[PDB]
RNA sequence: CUUUAAUGUUUGAUGUUCUAACGUUGACCCGUAAUCCGGGUUGCGGACAGUGUCUGGUGGGUAGUUUGACUGGGGCGGUCUCCUCCUAAAGAGUAACGGAGGAGCACGAAGGUUGGCUAAUCCUGGUCGGACAUCAGGAGGUUAGUGCAAUGGCAUAAGCCAGCUUGACUGCGAGCGUGACGGCGCGAGCAGGUGCGAAAGCAGGUCAUAGUGAUCCGGUGGUUCUGAAUGGAAGGGCCAUC
RNA sequence: AAUUCCUUGUCGGGUAAGUUCCGACCUGCACGAAUGGCGUAAUGAUGGCCAGGCUGUCUCCACCCGAGACUCAGUGAAAUUGAACUCGCUGUGAAGAUGCAGUGUACCCGCGGCAAGACGGAAAGACCCCGUGAACCUUUACUAUAGCUUGACACUGAACAU
RNA sequence: GUUUAUUAAAAACACAGCACUGUGCAAACACGAAAGUGGACGUAUACGGUGUGACGCCUGCCCGGUGCCGGAAGGUUAAUU
RNA sequence: GUAACGGGGCUAAACCAUGCACCGAAGCUGCGGCAGCGACGCUUAUGCGUUGUUGGGUAGGGGAGCGUUCUGUAAGCCUG
RNA sequence: AGGACCGAACCGACUAAUGUUGAAAAAUUAGCGGAUGACUUGUGGCUGGGGGUGAAAGGCCAAUCAAACCGGGAGAUAGCU
RNA sequence: UUUUGUAUAAUGGGUCAGCGACUUAUAUUCUGUAGCAAGGUUAACCGAAUAGGGGAGCCGAAGGGAAACCGAGUCUUAACU
RNA sequence: CCAUAGGUUAAUGAGGCGAACCGGGGGAACUGAAACAUCUAAGUACCCCGAGGAAAAGAAAUCAACCGAGAUUCCCCCAG
């Protein structure tokens, strides 16, 4: 009666804190906003955040709820 | 073509276009070119007669193909507008 | 022998400048209301075959 | 399904159409929407929904 | 001109009659010392049967073939596509007829935006108050809620309500992510034009990940791109789309 | 039951002992009236069970006559066969060993016998899967189609009523 | 009686008998593109097919499905016009 | 058929421990030799004396070769 | 008188032993069934291959039959060993 | 030979000698190489015959766009940063 | 009845054979489409009929493109 599973997505980090990025590149995949947007970093509609702007990816925790947010400063 | 049963690139991907029935009677003249048309008239058939272009065209252009020599009259051929500053910047003449 | 052409891929690819091949999008032909208008924008313009699908149309067309 | 695709006609002569969907249903009457014609570059008026 | 009859003609139908094609495996004559055959006469029939052309029905009589794969042999049973969790060994992926569930839809607002809003459940008190309709008090703090499966999200709320509305806009596209492939997806910004706002701004669909169908053949509709001598035309093309 | 699964059903009958047979009962897994039902004297190299006869079928084999085996001469084949300096036991290993390991046993070659083994000979398994294999058969599979049938024009016309 | 010559002789096929059903004779059927032969130089007390199997006593109930006989008014209905 | 130390045998020839020797491989090393590539020592159509290294191998890929039979150079060259 | 009876020649083939590189590509030896009939046999003739002929076993069609024999498309196709 | 693996009790060969398995045709493409080179070669066909003649034609120098066309551009879009 | 059939006789010829092209009359399937029924194999294999040094085609109701090429069987392009 069982017998189904779905494909995998490959979500997960593509760019980590650390990391040479243009615009545009794509850093984190996923379903919720366990990972925020922070300074000079975008969202889109799946909630995959990419780079806003040429830089290095930084993780860091911010605020009340402590949520990782990602962000880029230019290099 | 075989790909296993799988449907291949050329089933899998869609057709597309027509022919209009232009290309075979129209020919492209290069600047490397008309300086043998033995005459220094160019013409719609001169070309022909050099064995240039072929028997069958109707239309031809010129084209900027670089080295503009001996001085021409290109006469019923269309000139691009690079090629009219090639073509009088060593004299020739153009009328349509 | 002359080689024979399998026809229907010459209807659907044309040879460019340097050696690649140019082609039409799929999924362009109907079941369209369903479909994104952006989706729809960037499978307008055509596309170049992949390198791992160029060892076989090549194949299919020795006088493109 | 049990939804029918429709097609909007625009109200300037243009030949442009949109396509959506529709509870015919539920939803009887003719859907009326400002669209933007390529043809005429100004956001038109568009009728028809059967 | 409006309307109809007559007749002649024309042919349509229904029957009756005729005889000349058309049948005769009725009798006789002749080629003739012939159960064939032909011609001849005569009787019987006669526009029928019978046969050719085409057309609706029938047709294992006879023909060609098809009649899936997987699978702890095969068959039986079940599965075949998508989605969520899981085994999956803390990046991505990962297997079996392993373990649990779902999708083949919905929405003209259950969409954009502007302003603004906050659940579940204990205790106590209260008209008909019943364990639990409804007003009140605090305790409580997202267990509520999300159009539905799971997961991750959610308070700046993505949840709830409204006024204004259509950006579910057409053109595009830096850069990526995922794919053997076809493809699939994310997107700041640009022109046009738009909605809402005082504005900064936010909008290129629904918290997101299911909601599915390539190629062909053909169908609409616009497009002067093509138009087999020429002008149009037809068909071909592209865009939209079924 | 030529049908009965359960089943060697149950009951009586024969026997010292009767999963069959004979008789019956009815609970007919799942008889039936021309895909005939029941029953029938005669016939049957037909199937089942029993009895007097007869016995080497047997208990359990003894003895005899001949043909081949066997010894000489004459003539003279066969399948099979990588190669043979072709043993027991145990264990090992493509999992059942004349060839490995350990260990035991054995002077070298015939002729007569047996057939346990050589996963013996013979046959590119007849079961079994698989190949988008093959061939005859079937039918309310598909698709066409002979034969049969419907008509339509033609062969094929002339009158009259309506 | 008959049978699988070449492992099956039977409970199998046949048989007379019985039933159904087609057949008016240029029959129905069957061979053959067709001519023409069989049927039969027979003519329904005769011939074909099908089912059953001597003699005896007998063969009930169902026409919904299925397949055949008959029906002809209405429905759908091809070529052609 | 001993048949659950490979055997005989073993009271250590068993086991724990600490030591110190010794056998043990196509590995390491030694000696002689070949090839590949790499560079120098130097010049040269280099080759080495060298000299670092490297050389198990199915399918499969690369590379250099042996010989047969037929033609030519070959009325040349062998050969009673 | 009878597809009556017992039973040789004749015809056929139920049982067993041998025979299985046999004497024999089914036969011999001991019995078997039928033997005036739907009998048995000589000589000729006729049926031709999705066709024949069959008292029906897919039996027989030259030691071959779920499609005989020769030659042809032909080196069919062989994803298999 | 085949396998994950074979003394394997899995297949093939009894022994020998001879025969016995990646060819021929045309295309098109890469390489090594030759000639020639913004040009490279002619095909038939003529024949003094491999010589010489024969550029019809094909490959290339320029391609973008379905096509119109435009051309070192061009296709997109009303135009593109 | 005329007539035609029918009959009789002379002369003349035709009768069948053997490769291949040709022309025309008949005409498969395997195979390929990795199934197979449209299409393929192929107007091929085969059948027959006939025939010459060849046969058959043959002299524009053919093309062209507003200029013109001019019977017609064949060799290479066009051109997969
Ligand atoms: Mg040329
Ligand atoms: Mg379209
Ligand atoms: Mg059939
Ligand atoms: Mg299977
Ligand atoms: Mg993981
Ligand atoms: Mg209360
Ligand atoms: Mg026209
Ligand atoms: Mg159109
Ligand atoms: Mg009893
Ligand atoms: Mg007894
Ligand atoms: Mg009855
Ligand atoms: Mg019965
Ligand atoms: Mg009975
Ligand atoms: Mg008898
Ligand atoms: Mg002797
Ligand atoms: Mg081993
Ligand atoms: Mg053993
Ligand atoms: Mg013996
Ligand atoms: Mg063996
Ligand atoms: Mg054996
Ligand atoms: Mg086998
Ligand atoms: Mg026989
Ligand atoms: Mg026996
Ligand atoms: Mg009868
Ligand atoms: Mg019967
Ligand atoms: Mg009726
Ligand atoms: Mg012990
Ligand atoms: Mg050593
Ligand atoms: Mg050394
Ligand atoms: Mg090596
Ligand atoms: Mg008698
Ligand atoms: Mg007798
Ligand atoms: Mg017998
Ligand atoms: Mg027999
Ligand atoms: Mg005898
Ligand atoms: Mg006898
Ligand atoms: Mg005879
Ligand atoms: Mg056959
Ligand atoms: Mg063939
Ligand atoms: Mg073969
Ligand atoms: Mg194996
Ligand atoms: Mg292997
Ligand atoms: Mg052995
Ligand atoms: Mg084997
Ligand atoms: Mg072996
Ligand atoms: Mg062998
Ligand atoms: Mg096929
Ligand atoms: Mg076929
Ligand atoms: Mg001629
Ligand atoms: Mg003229």
């Amino acid at each position: 009666r069982n017998g189904r599973d779905s494909e995998a997505k490959r979500l997960g980090v593509k760019r980590f804190g650390g990391e040479s990025v243009l615009a545009g590149s794509i850093i984190v995949r996923q379903r919720g906003t366990k990972f925020h947007a922070g300074a000079n970093v975008g969202c889109g509609r799946d909630h995959t955040l990419f780079a806003k702007a040429d830089g290095k990816v930084k993780f860091e925790v911010k605020g009340p709820k402590n949520r990782k947010f990602i962000s880029i400063e230019a290099e | 073509g075989f790909e296993g049963g799988q449907m291949p690139l050329y089933r899998r991907l869609p057709k597309f276009g027509f022919t209009s029935r232009k290309a075979a009677i129209t020919a492209e003249i290069r600047l490397s070119d008309l300086a043998k048309v033995e005459g220094g008239v160019v013409d719609l058939n001169t070309l022909k007669a050099a064995n240039i272009i072929g028997i069958q065209i109707e239309f031809a252009k010129v084209i900027l193909a670089g080295e503009v020599t001996t001085p021409v009259t290109v006469r019923g051929l269309r000139v691009t507008k690079g090629a009219r500053a090639a073509i009088e910047a060593a004299g020739g003449k153009i009328e349509e | 022998p002359k080689i024979k052409t399998v026809r229907g891929a010459a209807k659907r690819f044309k040879k460019t400048g340097k050696g690649g091949f140019k082609h039409k999008h799929a999924n362009l032909r109907h079941i369209l209301t369903k479909k994104a208008t952006k989706r729809k924008r960037h499978l307008r313009p055509k596309a170049m075959v992949s390198k791992g699908d160029l060892g076989l149309v090549i194949a299919c067309l020795p006088y493109a | 399904g049990i939804r029918e695709k429709i097609k909007l006609v625009s109200s300037a002569g243009t030949g442009h159409f949109y396509t959506t969907t529709k509870n015919k249903r539920t939803k009887p009457e003719k859907l009326e929407l400002k669209k933007f014609d390529p043809v005429v570059r100004q956001h038109v008026i568009y009728k028809e929904a059967k």
